[PDB]
């Protein structure tokens, strides 16, 4: 249950240094 | 540059990804999706006023004079033939193949009449009163009338045709035509050439090759994309340009250079213009400041509900007769955008405004270059005849659920 | 069956953009700080009043510069613009590939 | 024996780690510019700039992964009225791009073929034909000025099974093809009707005519064999006027057509006898799809070969070619090589891997 | 990791495809989703068309002020327009004043202002300094207020010149052809997490997903709290292009670049009958049959994979009487005998050619087919000097009729004139 679908999903597009940090910046698209 | 090319490339990809969503959502949102490829792309579209409902045959023969547009081989000029489903649509009715309410096979868009042309057919404008004569425009001097019952089908191997009927009044390249639906004849074409031109038409004489201008308006500095009569009075018509002036004009004001209506309605190009003949005070003009806006000819110099919806230039709008507070406008940002005006000027939830202005009732996202023509059926109530510059040319329905209760 | 005909999107159209999302996540943190559907920025005191300031932000013709009252920019100085509340006539320049006019280059009128 | 010494200077490896089958030299590039060669391999197709001092930098790269697509040829040639060079690939799907590293972007795309582009040679006095080989029984010939199909080479008896590799002539004149037919068959541009299809090609409009451009269609080759080769012949060459067809029976054969005496252009189509003159034996070289390319002078022919070693040969000494010549090893060969190419002048040598992994070489001059 | 890692990365990509698809429509839509009449949920506005068209009028100076902190200054202005199609960028008109001799580290507004402009600002070059005079929707700004006006390098701590400034549980599931699942929620009211939109509920969300997303499909299962979706990409996706067939295999630098009217063959597309007008149900939640006339695609040549333009349909049988190898081979076949003679080898190969080109089938037009050689190879036969030849065959027909004597007769007299024209 990663919270909100956008922090979790939608950061696969800004797969770079853009991500502000956040949950994004973790290891958001692995478990 | 190469990046501007990138760019190019890229926003077409986008284009045709957008076309492609578009068209899922024909059912949802209309009642028919008929679009048919003509072979000469199309630059004008028209609807013929013949109908014809036989006994056994629940089908309406509807006509559309479609266009020709490529640079030079054996030019003509097409006129087709089209049916409607009518009121027994038998969308399936367990024999749908022709359908079960209308012709589905064979001689779905079989062409009538194709007349060899002369160039380019910018406009496809015919007479209401005597729908026999057809009037084009062409890159040349000359206009073009042509008679679908006199010259023959099954165009021969060769061009040039002779129309027995030129209007050269013109100088340069035209692109605006139109004819006077209260009074049989009367046909206007504004050009390139910073003027409008009209002709007397009617009782031309018989096999007039030569025609000569009645009347020329030269009254707007830069060049006019549009001319449209008003249908409620045939004394009056509106002239619009590139420059910052949806100026109106009556006729026989015995003053060809200064048009009767002077406010300039807007800050940047404008390239369309047309009027309401159930609401006459309903008058919607394109410009290319992407802020149509509809005026009253009672009071011209207020400012009502600008339609803030499109993005680019617009060259053809038009309101549809049928209805009392339905308009509509097309232009280079390949989006019909049917207007509405009981929701203007009103309160509205946040989904609403969010989905755009109140006023702003539809809009026809099913184009990939820039939009033509369109026109509303006068005989179907919501069929519309919409054409592009990648040779389609659409006839739909737009749905009626939205006017329900 | 017959596959599909062709991917004529995203053939090279999906490098950029993915460049242009980067772009305006880096630039605009719509997507970070804008709860996805408003632009986000952050504010500067460019100016102030005597008493306010002038929390002007650093996006350019994506949020527009107002002012804030002392209290007021002390408090709310980040402010987060929906986009359809975005103006209209600085939408083409805050990024080139939302409309691109590609036959109006000739022919047209 | 022979008067050559290379020593390798600098090597290089690609980013896709894919199979490397065509690469060739810029040999249209005059004295003073330093030279430069191309490499092929997978969807990503690789440059290459190697200075002196034994140093190799990467210039250019490329990638076509849109789609399932491959490169096997990396033929090379030059723009008359641009005078940049141009570097030919095909494969796979056998859309033939014409890249151009100057402006980095492809010039040109060609389709029609039934199947993937096996080779690819460029025409010498006029350097906008192209020797195109399909893999669909046929052989065409491409006039890149004005993108038109020239000749389909191949038909009633011409190329029953696909045309693998094929040459050129010393001169131009006559053109040899190779297949997977067993067979050598011949097509001379010699006949007027082919210098009368070349000039309508060169004042040939696509958009003046509606019709199609009437290609000629060369049913009957002017010369054809089958004897010489037992299985399929992957490679050809034009040693002066004879014939260094190789095959994958680990030799090139130096064979003349026709009789000893009979002068070769004026051999008669109805030829049925050939006579083997010479015939260059390596081993370890049984693979398949494998080119051969010799140099400029004639004096050096290099084959590669798939355990990692490299031949030189001698082709100007009195007498065809004889004793064993030198091989040339490198340190770090393991994979195999599937072309070679010299330089304009015989001093630089670049062999590609399995790996697109070149290894360039510098003769002691 | 590893192999996971990589299906990840795999699977990601047509996602990351599909992010891009949705981004884009969140800037600029391209219909209103107010008048899905499935989807009316979402604006669920009151309709009252008694509001008639003839009601819609009821319907509807500054004292400002010093040196730079840590020199001659002058102010400029910075104007921005609208993008017009004449000029791709948007216009910029420069009004600078003059200059004072103010300290170095130690003024009356004028009626410049006052719509084809969008905004008027101000900048300061002190070595320059950019305001934001007005804001992008003309909000108000640059009100009264006096403080230090920072400059850009190439109040703050920068220097700055004083100026006193005056008034003027909804749940989702992504998938890839059923290879795995993934577990995200919701924000809003039935928010879409590609782009944003507010449906009040269900039946505005699944609709609006199923037909306004063409790139990937969905399977509403619902949920006993809120609303399961699944997310994937269906393997077809008939969305390639849309125009003109003949600009798919052209050259680039050319394809789909829009130079001109290109020509097509006519076509005709019906897929939409008759909406039923039908009420909502579960069982929608949990064929076609598309109408067609003409040539809709772009046509190939026989002899090869050419493509074959509309133009080239005229005539374009590639279907020939005779073809030319088949003349070629008759010709080796004719030259190839030995047992036969120069003349009666040419006669021979010419009588074959002839029949060959014109296909005589019928017995008594064989009689006729004797006649033809006189009209157009008489001269051949002159000059080559087989009239005997030409004799000796032409007799050689009683074994197997073709003609008779009269025949005979007259072709030999025929050809008689050749050979005395000749000498």
């Amino acid at each position: 249950p990663p919270a909100t679908q956008i922090s979790d999903l939608s950061k696969r597009k800004p797969k770079t240094e853009d991500f502000l940090t956040f949950l994004c910046l973790r290891g958001s698209p692995a478990l | 540059d190469k990046e501007a090319a990138f760019d190019d490339a890229v926003e077409e990809r986008v284009i045709n990804e957008e076309y492609k969503i578009w068209k899922k959502n024909t059912p949802f949102l209309y009642d028919l999706v008929m679009t048919h490829a003509l072979e000469w792309p199309s630059l004008t579209a028209q609807w013929l006023p013949d109908v014809t409902r036989p006994e056994g045959k629940d089908f309406s023969i509807h006509r559309l004079v479609l266009g020709t547009h490529t640079s030079d081989e054996q030019n003509h000029l097409v006129i087709a033939s089209v049916q409607l489903p009518n009121d027994d649509a038998q969308f399936d009715a367990s024999h749908y193949d022709e359908f079960g309410g209308f012709g589905s096979v064979s001689g779905k868009i079989e062409i009538e009449i194709k007349i060899n042309h002369e160039g380019e057919v910018n406009r496809a404008r015919y007479m209401p009163q005597n729908p026999c004569i057809i009037a084009t425009k062409t890159p040349s001097s000359d206009v073009l009338v042509f008679d679908y019952t006199k010259h023959p089908s099954k165009p021969d191997p060769s061009g040039e045709c002779n129309p027995d009927l030129r209007l050269r009044g013109h100088q340069k390249e035209g692109y605006g035509l139109s004819w006077n639906p209260n009074l049989s004849g009367h046909l206007l074409s504004a050009s390139d050439d910073h003027t409008i031109c009209l002709w007397d038409i009617s009782a031309v004489p018989k096999e007039g090759k030569v025609v000569d201008a009645k009347t020329i308006f030269t009254g707007h500095t830069a060049v006019v994309e549009d001319v449209s009569w008003h249908l409620l009075h045939e004394s009056l018509f509106g002239s619009v340009a590139d420059d910052q002036k949806l100026m109106i004009w009556d006729t026989r004001s015995n003053n060809t250079s200064k048009p009767s209506h002077s406010v300039d309605a807007h800050t940047a190009e404008v390239n369309c213009l047309s009027f309401n003949p159930y609401s006459e005070f309903i008058l919607a003009t394109g410009s290319a400041d992407k802020t149509v806006a509809l005026w009253d000819l009672r009071n011209l110099k207020l400012k009502l509900h600008s339609f803030e919806s499109h993005k680019d230039e617009i060259f053809q709008v038009q309101w549809s007769p049928h209805n009392e507070t339905i308009l509509a406008s097309s232009g280079t940002d390949r989006r019909l955008n049917v207007w509405d005006l009981s929701k203007i000027g009103e309160e509205q939830s946040p989904e609403d405004a969010e989905d755009g202005p109140p006023e702003l009732l539809f809009i026809h996202g099913g184009h990939t270059a820039k939009i033509s023509d369109f026109s509303w059926n006068p005989n179907e109530p919501w069929v519309i005849c919409s054409v592009s510059e990648d040779n389609i040319m659409q006839v739909w329905q737009m749905a009626e659920n939205i006017y329900n209760d | 069956s017959l596959p599909r005909p062709h991917d004529f999107f995203d053939a090279q159209t999906l490098d950029a953009i993915r460049h242009r999302a980067i772009c305006f996540n880096l630039s605009a943190h719509i997507e970070s700080l804008g709860k996805g559907h408003s632009v986000v920025f952050h504010s500067t005191v460019i100016a102030k009043r005597k008493e306010k300031l002038l929390l002007h932000w650093m996006p350019e013709d994506i949020l527009p510069d107002v002012w804030v009252n002392e209290s007021e920019r002390h408090q709310l100085k980040t402010k987060v613009v929906h986009l359809s509340k975005l103006p209209k006539d600085t939408a083409l320049l805050l990024d080139p590939n939302i409309y691109r006019t590609m036959p109006q280059k000739r022919l047209k009128r | 024996k022979c008067k050559y010494s290379f020593k390798c200077v600098n090597s290089l490896k690609e980013d896709h780690n894919q199979p490397l089958f065509g690469v060739q030299f810029n040999w249209h590039s005059k004295e003073g510019d330093p030279l430069v060669f191309a490499t092929v391999g997978s969807n990503r197709v690789t440059l290459y700039e190697c200075h002196s001092q034994g140093e190799i930098r990467l210039l250019q790269s490329y990638v076509d992964a849109d789609a399932d697509e491959n490169f096997y040829t990396c033929a090379w040639t030059y723009d008359s009225n641009t005078s940049h060079p141009l570097l030919a690939v095909a494969g796979s799907r056998g859309i033939i791009r014409i890249i151009n590293p100057i402006t980095m972007q492809c010039i040109k795309h060609y389709v029609g073929h039934g199947n993937a582009i096996n080779e690819l040679k460029f025409h010498p006095r006029d350097p906008n034909l192209l020797l195109s080989v399909s893999k669909d029984h046929a052989l065409r010939l491409w006039n890149i000025q004005t993108d038109t199909l020239v000749a389909i080479f191949g038909g009633v008896e011409g190329h029953r099974d696909e045309v693998l590799s094929a040459d050129y002539d010393l001169l131009g004149e006559k053109i040899m093809s190779c297949g997977m037919d067993h067979s050598l068959k011949l097509w001379r541009i010699n006949s007027k009707r082919m210098m009368n299809a070349i000039k309508e090609s060169y004042d040939y409009n696509p958009n003046k005519t509606n019709r199609p451009f009437i290609s000629q269609k060369i049913h009957f080759p002017d010369f054809s064999t089958r004897d010489i080769h037992r299985n399929y012949v992957d490679c050809v060459r034009w040693l002066g006027d004879l014939i260094l067809s190789k095959s994958c029976e680990n030799a090139i054969v130096c064979w003349k057509p026709g009789k000893m005496e009979d002068d070769i252009d004026k051999i008669k189509p109805s030829e049925s006898n050939v006579t083997i003159l010479g015939r260059f034996d390596y081993s370890q070289c049984d693979i398949w799809y494998m080119r051969f390319s010799m140099d400029f002078w004639q004096k050096m022919l290099a084959l590669g070969n798939q355990v990692g070693k490299l031949y030189v040969w001698d082709l100007e000494v009195e007498d065809p070619h004889k004793a064993k010549c030198t091989t040339l090893t490198h340190h770090k060969c393991g994979a195999a090589i599937r072309q070679t190419s010299f330089s304009r002048d015989s001093s630089i040598l670049i062999a590609v891997c399995d790996d697109a992994s070149i290894w360039r070489w510098d003769r002691l001059r | 990791q590893a192999d996971h890692e990589l299906f990840l990365q795999a699977f990601e990509k047509p996602t990351q495809i599909y992010r891009f698809l949705r981004t884009r429509n969140l800037i600029a839509p391209i219909f209103l989703h107010r008048t899905l009449t499935y989807m009316s949920h979402r604006n669920s506005r009151t309709n009252i068309k008694r509001k008639t068209f003839k009601v819609d009028d009821m319907l509807s100076h500054l004292q400002l002020t010093t040196g730079f902190f840590h020199v001659t200054l002058e102010v400029l202005l910075v104007k921005v327009c609208h993008k017009k199609r004449k000029d791709v960028s948007c216009p910029i008109r420069q009004v600078p004043t003059g200059k004072k001799q103010v300290p170095l580290n130690p003024a009356v507004s004028s009626n410049e202002f006052e719509h084809m402009v969008k905004s008027y600002s101000l900048l300061f070059r002190v070595f320059v300094a950019q305001m934001t005079v007005f804001d992008k929707n003309r909000r108000l700004q640059l009100l009264d207020g006096e403080y230090e006006v920072a400059m850009q390098e190439m109040f703050s701590q920068g220097p700055t010149l004083q100026f006193t400034l005056r008034w003027t549980r909804i749940f989702y599931q992504f998938l890839y052809n059923n290879n795995t699942r993934q577990q995200t929620e919701a924000r809003d009211d039935l928010h879409c997490p590609w782009c944003t939109l507010n449906c009040r509920k269900l039946y505005s969300l699944l609709k609006h997903l199923k037909l306004c997303h063409s790139r990937f499909i969905f399977n509403y299962v619902y949920h006993p709290k809120g609303a399961r979706i699944d997310v994937s990409i269906n393997e077809c996706y008939d969305g390639s292009y849309a125009g003109n067939p003949q600009d798919i295999h052209r050259q680039p630098g050319f394809a789909f670049s829009r130079n001109g009217p290109v020509k097509r063959t006519p076509i005709t597309h019906i897929l939409v009958c008759r909406p039923k007008r039908t009420k909502a149900s579960m069982s929608e939640f949990l064929q076609q049959r598309t109408y067609s006339s003409g040539h809709n695609r772009l046509y190939f040549h026989s002899d090869t994979c050419l493509p074959l333009r509309p133009q080239e349909m005229e005539v374009d049988s590639e279907d020939e009487k005779d073809p030319e190898w088949l003349r070629e081979k008759t010709i080796t076949q004719i030259e190839e005998f030995s047992d036969v003679n120069e003349g009666e080898k040419e006669v021979m190969k010419l009588w074959n050619l002839h029949v060959m080109k014109h296909g005589f089938i019928a017995d008594n037009q064989m009689n006729h087919a004797c006649m033809l050689f006189v009209e157009n190879y008489g001269q051949k036969i002159i000059k080559k000097n087989l009239c005997r030849n030409f004799m000796l065959h032409l007799v050689s027909m009683h074994d197997f009729n073709l003609i008779s004597i009269m025949s005979i007769d007259k072709a030999v007299t025929k050809l008689r004139e050749m050979q005395q024209k000749l000498e």
